[PDB]
């Protein structure tokens, strides 16, 4: 469900 | 949009697992804000920055547009068929996989203490 940029 | 952005990783850096870049350094996943710490966090650094330019362009939100793209035997290509917004996305996850591919990776660099060394 999430980020890396 | 970062799901393509975690494909592209995929696909230039298959060696290593994607989750290894999504918090290191100061920019590299988590937010930003101070000196990077190494040239992979100057990739990520650098990839901030173009997402920050990207959002100039109006009803263009650099994690959620869909761009079209393609990776295949060793190569990642941004399509034609992309608007100002897409094309703008694209270029800059595929330069920062491509700046990925060729920086070292220190494991001492990932999920250091953001607030005490940036936030």
């Amino acid at each position: 469900l999430a980020i890396y940029s | 949009n970062l799901y393509q952005f975690k494909n592209m990783i995929q696909c230039t850096v298959p060696s290593r697992s994607w989750a290894d870049f999504a918090d290191y350094g100061c920019y590299c996943g988590k937010g930003g804000s101070g000196t990077p710490v190494d040239d992979l966090d100057r990739c990520c650094q650098t990839h901030d920055n173009c997402y920050n330019e990207a959002e100039n362009i109006s009803g263009c939100r650099p994690y959620f547009k869909t761009y079209s793209y393609e990776c295949t035997q060793g190569t990642l290509t941004c399509k034609g068929d992309n608007n100002a917004c897409a094309a703008s996305v694209c270029d800059c996850d595929r330069l920062a996989a491509i700046c990925f591919a060729g920086a070292p990776y220190n494991d001492d660099n990932y999920n250091i203490d953001l607030k005490a060394r940036c936030n």
